């Protein structure tokens, strides 16, 4: 079918550069389409980056770009490129690739996550949250996202709230996952959180217990 | 059919060859402006119209819809291509000729279909590049087109001029000659 | 601003041509305004929205699926109905200040040929009456109106002369731009 | 670039309700405004182009209005699959987007089940101390959680994180995390959390002393 696939995302140091691609399948640039790079911050609005006329080559960039990002194409390879240079941590966002924006029967891409940090991959630190009563796990200082958190190896599901991760001043992430259970089982039932961090192979199983 | 004035507030055109397109507005048979779909700019064919504003994105968006409508109609009509028309070329001067006093040579290339054509000028055997300008493809009621090329000349006693038209309808370039 | 009419969305080389002409017909200023939006496959008009009719109507069989499809969508009908005002009536107001205000005076020129040709050149608008001291009619041939495509017209009027007694032959041009008719003697 | 702003920054509405979002542009964009929808994790789906609520099939409850600069997206009778971020768009090659409108579920004003947690001994070995504060299940999101340490207020040392609307009871849970060193934490005795919510008669203060 007709789809667009992003590629090239990752952690890139501030000051350094990244080049993304956007492979097109199901259609040929040869028939001229205006393909665009629209980026979206983590939890913020959609913002434009640049557009390119696959026929003539006409490029347009957003006001904020200022020679930092450079869109290009290869009709023979049916691939779109965006050379992102001079990157700041402010440029960390998901980069979408979209054909003919606003016209009907026109596709977008899944996204590619570009993270701009001087942080280096680190496994998390799992600490318990001392216990209807509530108990939990503080999953401190780790990078990059994300962290898998399951309670009682999947058995516990109702009442669990695994909080969205927050960026600390240290540039490292930190999330918490808490659950509410009847104050009666605080001695009877045994509670365990299952932290996992595939980016740095750090699986942990902390047992939460009253002090 | 009958009116005091007739305008085309959208003469949207899209053809498979290229592919290409042309967004123009026409008032009473004359071209008010065209949008360059590459540079993305309204180019006013009349100075007094430069005070108005037509957004290039309007033209670009209609050309995208037109591409869609065309593709579906290719399949629905079981891939029926256009029929090539015989262009009726005519050459004439803008004003009565007076030797030494500048003039413009008009080459009307009438009944053009499909709208894909080459129009050049010849002075004493070889081609002319300077002074040549041409209108966009102007629409017709029978849905064909026509273009007008212009060559700014200083009428001379010896000098002869030709309009070289190259449509797919013609088997060999039509070379219309200009007679003072 | 210049408002465009919008296309309705459908659901020796070879070329496939699609034309969409958003057409405005104006008569008695804005008293009688009419929009007819033509959808065209190659040189055959397939569908049409006529503001007099009020709906999409197929012209040829190829445009019947489109005519019904666009007639089922209520948004498209409301929008195509309003296009008379949003597009025709709106844009006309700009025409009143610019194209409908344009006027270029004809430059009349009598000269013999290989018989006298009265050349009425570089005039706008297209309204003109050229006539040749009695109104000579049988021996006169006018070319059709010549559109130069640069927002100016020209028209040539030839008269076969059989002269005598030094009688004057005069070209008489009447045009909207002219505050008094032009006469040129010979 | 053409800047366009959306009237409700975010809104709370119930199933069956009528929702009206507006988009105002910096210039006349004629009848060329488009409405995009975005549910989490996915790229935008186009709802309306021009003011034609069309797709190969988009729900007829959506309607577009306006021309020139001021436009309006109207969802007649809200369905549950409509809680999404709504955006206004312009331009095929020079693309502008709106400052999206979140469409959130409305419910019975609930109170936050507040809890405090002292730092673990395991974290104090590490040389740092995170004091958490949970505000489990509440409505609406608008809530002020102030940190008091020895009755004196705290400003630049906490970090909140809010979950999305629950899939069963549509409530938000929060977590403000005061972070100190294992020497600054040891120099003070009372550690209090002052939750101040709309569904509360008075500000709840759950707290702890070091021993
Ligand atoms: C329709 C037509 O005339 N096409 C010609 C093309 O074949 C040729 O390569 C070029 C250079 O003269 O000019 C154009």
């Amino acid at each position: 079918q007709v789809q667009l696939v992003e590629s090239g995302g990752g952690v890139v140091q501030p000051g350094r550069s990244l080049r993304l691609s956007c492979a097109a399948s199901g259609f040929t640039f040869s028939s001229w389409y205006w393909i665009c790079w629209v980026r979206q911050a983590p939890g913020k609005g959609l913002e434009w980056v640049a557009c390119i006329d696959t026929g003539s080559g006409s490029i347009d960039y957003a006001s904020w770009v200022n020679g930092r990002f450079t869109i290009s194409r290869d009709n023979s390879k049916n691939t779109l490129y965006l050379q992102m240079n001079s990157l700041r941590a402010e440029d960390t966002a998901v980069y979408y690739c979209a054909r003919d924006i606003g016209i009907d029967y026109n596709f977008w891409g899944p996204g590619t996550l570009v993270t701009v940090s001087s942080a280096s991959t680190k496994g998390p630190s799992v600490f318990p949250l001392a216990p209807t009563a509530a108990l939990g796990c503080l999953v401190k200082d780790y990078f990059p996202e994300p962290v898998t958190v399951s309670w009682n190896s999947g058995a516990l599901t109702s009442g669990v709230h695994t909080f969205p991760a927050v960026l600390q001043s240290s540039g490292l992430y930190s999330l918490s996952s808490v659950v509410t259970v009847p104050s009666s089982s605080l001695g009877t039932q045994t509670y365990i959180c299952n932290v996992n961090h595939k980016p740095s192979n750090t699986k942990v199983d902390k047992k939460v217990e009253p002090k | 059919i009958v009116a005091d004035h007739v305008a085309s507030y959208g003469v949207n055109l899209y053809q498979s060859y290229g592919p290409s397109g042309q967004y123009t507005h026409e008032f009473d048979g004359d071209e008010q402006f065209y949008v360059d779909l590459g540079r993305k700019e309204t180019v006013w064919s009349l100075p007094v119209l430069r005070q108005f504003r037509f957004d290039p994105q309007f033209a670009l968006t209609n050309i995208a819809v037109l591409k869609h409508n065309l593709n579906s109609l290719i399949k629905r009509s079981n891939s029926t291509a256009a029929t090539n028309e015989v262009p009726e070329v005519t050459v004439f001067s803008k004003s009565p000729v007076t030797l030494g006093q500048p003039n413009i040579l008009i080459c009307l290339v009438d009944n053009i279909f499909p709208p894909v054509v080459n129009i050049t000028w010849l002075s004493n055997g070889h081609s002319v590049t300077e002074g040549v300008s041409e209108t966009s493809f102007l629409s017709k009621s029978d849905h064909s087109f026509f273009k007008i090329s212009y060559l700014t000349l200083l009428p001379s006693a010896e000098e002869s001029y030709d309009c070289k038209v190259e449509h797919w309808g013609l088997d060999k370039p039509l070379l219309k000659h200009w007679e003072p | 601003i210049i408002q465009p009419e919008q296309p309705a969305q459908l659901p020796s080389p070879e070329d496939f041509v699609y034309q969409f002409k958003g057409m405005c017909y104006f008569t008695n200023g804005t008293e009688r305004v009419r929009l007819v939006s033509r959808s065209i496959y190659n040189r055959e008009e397939i569908v049409r929205f006529d503001s007099d009719v009020g709906e999409f109507r197929a012209v040829t069989l190829l445009g019947l699926p489109a005519a019904e499809y666009w007639n089922s969508q209520k948004d498209i009908l409301e929008r195509k109905r309003a296009a008379v005002d949003r597009v025709c009536r709106h844009n006309y107001q700009l025409e009143l200040r610019t194209t409908l205000q344009r006027r270029v005076e004809p430059t009349v020129t009598i000269s013999p040929s290989r018989l006298l040709v009265c050349s009425v050149t570089d005039f706008y608008p297209a309204q003109i009456k050229v006539r040749w001291d009695q109104e000579e009619t049988a021996g006169v041939v006018s070319t059709p109106l010549i559109r130069n495509g640069d927002w100016t017209f020209q028209i040539l009027v030839m008269l076969e002369m059989t002269p005598q007694r030094g009688d004057v032959y005069t070209c008489h041009v009447e045009h909207p731009s002219l505050q008094s008719p032009i006469t040129v003697e010979w | 670039d053409i800047q366009m702003t959306q009237s409700p920054s975010s809104l709370s509405a119930s199933v069956g309700d009528r929702v009206t979002i507006t988009c105002q542009a910096t210039q006349s964009i004629s009848s060329y405004l488009n409405w995009y929808q975005q549910k989490p994790g996915q790229p935008p789906k186009l709802l309306i182009y021009y003011a034609s609520t069309l797709a190969y099939g988009i729900p007829a409850r959506f309607s577009g209005s306006g021309s020139g600069t001021d436009f309006t997206l109207t969802i007649s009778s809200l369905e549950p699959e409509d809680f999404a971020v709504y955006y206004c768009h312009y331009g095929i090659s020079v693309v502008s987007f709106g400052q999206g409108t979140k469409v959130e579920i409305k419910r019975t004003v609930a109170a936050p089940s507040v809890f405090i947690f002292p730092p673990s001994d395991e974290q104090l070995k590490s040389g740092t101390a995170s004091v958490v504060c949970l505000l489990n299940n509440f409505y609406p999101r608008e809530a002020k959680v102030q940190w008091k340490v020895d009755n004196a207020l705290q400003s630049g040392n906490s970090q909140e994180s809010v979950t999305e609307q629950d899939s069963k009871d549509s409530t938000y849970s929060l977590s403000s995390t005061l972070t100190l060193s294992k020497a600054d934490y040891e120099k003070h005795k009372v550690y209090a959390c002052e939750v101040t919510h709309q569904g509360l008669s008075s500000p709840v203060t759950k707290s702890f002393n070091r021993g």
